[PDB]
């Protein structure tokens, strides 16, 4: 039972699970089992050995296949029946629009990643459908309901962003571990991947902190660990010591030789090696990932994945040979790995615990009482109230929410003077306003479009500054995504003093 | 020192509780009874915890409409043993571990039986089985749990006995601390005549009480209520609720007569909630690492409460 009016809708109604790892797993598995029969579950991932200690669908024979595939044949295995559709792609691709979306009753979500749990939340607030957010950590998570003007939706209440680094002490005045890290990364993008102006692995010479007066070179030398080496812990070490301005009240940097480095408990991973073995491992990894590129054709980019040996080894061999060229204690592999991939540590048990408590809520709204939906808290130990579960009441919608208000719209200070349509359309609309594929307009006469959704037709307004459009402070942008069927105006204040390496800002932000 | 492989498989856990406790967790022998809903979500996370080796015990035999409801069990297995009819896809969620089945009835266990174990967690069993199994475990050093699921609600207890752990909480410093546990019996016998007494009952969940009705019913009835029964079972546990509290000296008021609608049959999602809860802290305590919770879980899923209870001392 469930009972009748409840278990027919749970029968029919078609559901959409989007993301099959731990909680994904775990939902399949007690949606099939509470009744649910129509069920799609889209990921756009491989199965990975790493996978294998939460995500119960797949086992050590499934690694490397798709883990929407896999999922939906493990499951077809105690449940022959159902009538699972499974999808190997990423949400944000085009084809899963509006009208897709608005085909279920109930979507939830099971993602690791802010800009597609924007992109599910704006999908589902335009196709109108109910949506479980979930989350877990370590020992924590959370479930809550999303329900499009009945409750605040995923981004009434946005969460604070990651710590980010200026480009200038990446590239000439690293002082923590992690900006080692993040240097190696960029690293890796600008010799096998995708190249960056913001990722420049070389020493900035237009830094202010001290006055003044890579792709293709890698490639030709047909990526030579030793060449490769020597400029990038030997010549820019050396020709950044120029700077003399730079030093003065720090530790200058130290200057590594090939030849010369090669002169002279617990888990593998939790060891810390010496200078000579990251030297070696960075070697290496280069003679790996130089075939991997070749192997993929000409023009071909790698994508640095936290999974892959080689592209892990890479970064932390960088890594490591930085941080000691600025006199810092290097750091293990382990945990190189989890800083580079921000790995959240993860167990079966809190994965299970979130997927019971979404198939609770959902039961409640398919019932017609998501008024008895709550959010939940799934804490590591009992409150002063003797809670380790705390349900809250859900929250009205938030008329200051950017997002799901009746007409969205924000205030940005910037130099109307430096900011480029690119960058505008990289860092700002797409990258803070988590905008998938932007049309963007000037308010103005002839409507003037800065940026178009089909490919190749404001190619050329990218490298143009933004005033160069006639943009001023007091100018209004219409931003448009349509496929999220968001609109959200844009009102631009001109400013010349916003601060160091500070391209623009949200007035009102934290 | 565990393998390659081993430390692949399980990084993203090692990054959470550190490779000792994973260690630990590697050398234990865990026993769990009754492989029905609750057992086999318990089996399933174990299993892929990593421990030494689950024997699983369950001497019922696969009943019509059970498969399809029993992810470890497939659709063609009606009439044979469920924990024989579970070890082969329990056994696939992770090749290092050392799955075994048993088909004996768990009250004719001797002790030695109980001996090979570091915890022993039973599910589906009767108030005198429970009290027995902890009183044999208490003896031989071993950490005891029991865990049920009726309807909404759900249900977790251990006795750990004198358990020291180590908690990190602040580089890291390490402390280590010391929990004492109760007899399962002492848990079931609170005499709430006490000022003591009378002053935490205020304080207390009446899903302690629920579990006090439940049990009663489970003993006066080889069964726990079904829905093919509802109209009938309703009815016993109506008159045993009033029997219950009233022999406690506190009103059958405190449960309202409409419990009866929440506590009936094995709900999936509520299997896992309550077995995630129940397995995360087997894992604690076998590894030794972060306070087990002291002593009883209650969880509530139509109000989408998770309560510890300390009942007992
Ligand atoms: N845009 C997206 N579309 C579809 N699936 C996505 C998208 N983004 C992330 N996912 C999927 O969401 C799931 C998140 O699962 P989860 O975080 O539990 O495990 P994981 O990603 O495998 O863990 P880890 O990142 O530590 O390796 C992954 O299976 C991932 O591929
Ligand atoms: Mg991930
Ligand atoms: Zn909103």
């Amino acid at each position: 039972g469930l009972p009748r009016e409840l278990a027919e809708a749970v029968a029919g109604g078609r559901v959409l699970v989007v993301g099959a790892g731990g909680i994904g797993c775990e939902l399949l598995k007690n949606l099939v089992l509470t009744g649910f029969s129509h069920i799609d579950l889209i990921d756009l991932d491989t199965i990975d050995v790493s996978n294998l200690n939460r995500q119960f669908l797949f086992q050590k024979k499934h690694v490397g296949r798709s883990k929407a595939q896999v999922a939906k044949e493990s499951v077809l295995q105690f449940y022959p029946k159902a009538n699972i559709v499974a999808y190997h792609d990423s949400i944000m691709n085009p084809d899963y629009n509006v009208e897709f979306f608005r085909q279920f009753i109930l979507v939830m979500n099971a993602l690791d990643n802010r800009a597609a749990r924007n992109h599910v939340n704006r999908m589902c607030l335009a196709a109108d459908v109910p949506l479980i957010e979930s989350g877990t950590a370590g020992y924590l998570g959370q479930v809550t309901t999303i329900k499009k003007g009945v409750t605040e939706c995923y981004e009434c209440h946005p969460k604070p962003t990651q710590r980010t680094f200026p480009g200038a002490t990446i590239r000439n005045t690293p002082s923590e571990p992690i900006h080692c890290i993040v240097w190696a990364k960029y690293l890796f993008n600008q010799l096998f991947g995708e190249e960056d102006a913001d990722q420049e692995v070389s020493p900035d010479r237009a830094d202010p902190e001290a006055a003044w007066e890579t792709k293709e070179w890698a490639k030709s030398t047909g990526y030579d660990p030793v060449k490769l080496f020597t400029k990038l812990f030997k010549d820019d070490i050396r020709y950044l010591l120029t700077m003399d301005k730079l030093w003065r009240k720090r530790k200058p940097p130290v200057p590594l030789d090939w030849a010369e480095v090669q002169s002279q408990l617990g888990l593998k991973d939790q060891q810390v090696l010496d200078v000579k073995s990251y030297a070696r491992l960075f070697s290496k990894s280069i003679e790996t990932l130089r075939v991997h590129l070749a192997e993929k054709g000409d023009g071909a980019e790698l994508i640095w994945d936290k999974d892959d040996p080689s592209a892990m080894d890479f970064v932390t061999s960088a890594a490591n040979l930085r941080m000691h060229i600025f006199s810092m204690n290097m750091k293990s592999r382990f945990d190189i790995k989890s800083m580079a991939g921000n790995i959240i540590p993860a167990i079966a048990t809190t994965n299970a615990v979130i997927a019971g408590l979404i198939v609770l809520e959902g039961l409640k709204i398919l019932s017609g009482k998501i008024d008895q939906c709550r959010t939940i808290f799934l804490n590591k130990q009992p409150n002063p109230r003797k809670k380790l579960l705390v349900p809250c009441a859900l929250d009205p919608p938030n008329p200051n929410c950017y997002v799901c208000a009746s007409k969205p719209e924000v205030t940005v200070r910037l130099n109307v003077h430096k900011v480029t349509v690119l960058t505008l359309q990289d860092k700002i609309v797409k990258e803070k306003f988590a905008m998938v594929a932007p049309d963007v307009q000037i308010e103005d006469g002839k409507g003037t479009i800065l940026i178009s959704s089909e490919e190749g037709e404001t190619e050329a307004n990218n490298h143009k500054k933004l005033s160069e459009f006639g943009i001023r402070n007091g100018s209004r942008l219409q931003a448009d995504d349509f496929l999220q069927d968001y609109t959200l105006l844009i009102n631009i204040l001109h400013s010349e003093d916003l601060g160091k390496d500070v391209e623009f800002e949200v007035v009102g932000d934290a | 020192g565990i393998s390659e492989e081993e430390a692949a498989q399980y990084d993203r856990q090692i990054r959470l509780w550190g490779l000792e406790a994973q260690k630990r967790l590697r050398a234990s022998r865990v026993l769990l009874v009754g492989l029905k809903g609750l057992g086999a979500e318990i089996a399933k996370n174990l299993i892929l915890a990593g421990v030494k080796g689950l024997t699983m015990l369950d001497h019922e035999q696969v009943t019509p409409e059970d498969p399809g409801a029993q992810f470890l069990i497939r659709t063609g297995s009606v009439g044979r043993n469920r924990a024989e009819a579970s070890l082969e896809r329990a056994q696939n969620l992770n090749p290092m571990v050392d799955v075994k089945v048993d088909t004996e009835d768990i009250e004719k266990k001797p002790e030695s039986f109980f001996t090979q174990f570091d915890a022993v967690c039973l599910t589906c069993c009767s108030r005198d089985v429970i009290v027995k199994v902890d009183q044999i475990c208490h003896k031989n050093s071993i950490k005891f749990f029991t865990g049920d699921v009726f309807g909404y609600h759900g249900y977790t207890f251990a006795n750990l006995g004198e358990h020291e752990f180590v908690e990190e909480k602040t580089e890291t410093t390490m402390v280590k601390k010391k929990v004492v546990f109760c007899p399962v019996k002492e848990a079931l016998e609170v005499d709430w005549s006490s000022e003591k007494a009378k002053a935490a009952l205020k304080r207390t969940t009446s899903d302690y009480f629920l579990l006090q009705v439940l049990l009663k019913f489970r003993t006066d009835k080889g069964r726990d209520p079904s829905s093919d029964t509802y109209e009938e079972d309703s009815e016993l546990l109506l008159q045993i609720r009033n029997d219950v509290l009233d022999s406690l000296g506190i009103s059958p008021d405190l449960l309202p007569e409409d419990f009866v609608r929440y506590c009936f049959s094995e709900m999936a999602p509520v299997c896992a909630v309550v077995g995630g809860i129940l397995a995360q802290e087997i894992v604690k305590a076998l590894s030794q690492r972060d306070p087990p919770h002291n002593n009883f879980f209650f969880f509530d899923g139509m109000k989408g409460n998770g309560i510890v209870e300390c009942l007992g001392p």
